[PDB]
């Protein structure tokens, strides 16, 4: 299928219209970020030559 | 089979035919003794960054 980028939403526009919210939910938001790799060595010639 | 390692007596129950034992990444880790037929464990002999 042709994908969906989400519902639409005509916004309840006008010149003299204001929308103000009544109430609130603090959310708790998890992000993970990478920060070190593993730490690798090699004995090259151990590697090449056995 | 020529390699350079320590030797051991090992839990490893090799199939009747088998000699060798390998690890994930092809490398060998065991034998099979040709004249009493134990299954010895290899590892390398000891090595690191000086
Ligand atoms: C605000 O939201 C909470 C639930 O998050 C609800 O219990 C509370 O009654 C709401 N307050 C108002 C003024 O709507
Ligand atoms: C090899 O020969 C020795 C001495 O005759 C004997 O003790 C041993 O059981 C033999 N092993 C095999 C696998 O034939």
């Amino acid at each position: 299928y042709t994908m969906s980028l989400g519902v639409e939403n005509s916004v309840a526009y006008s010149n003299n219209s204001i929308a103000i919210p009544t109430n609130f939910t603090i959310s708790v938001t998890t992000e993970i970020l990478p920060v070190s790799m593993t730490k690798t060595s090699v004995d090259c010639t151990m590697y090449i030559c056995g | 089979l020529t390699g350079t390692g320590v030797l051991t007596e090992s839990n490893k129950k090799f199939l009747p035919f088998q000699q060798f034992g390998r690890d994930i990444a092809d490398t060998t880790d065991a034998v099979r003794d040709p004249q009493t037929l134990e299954i010895l464990d290899i590892t390398p002999c000891s090595f690191g960054g000086v």
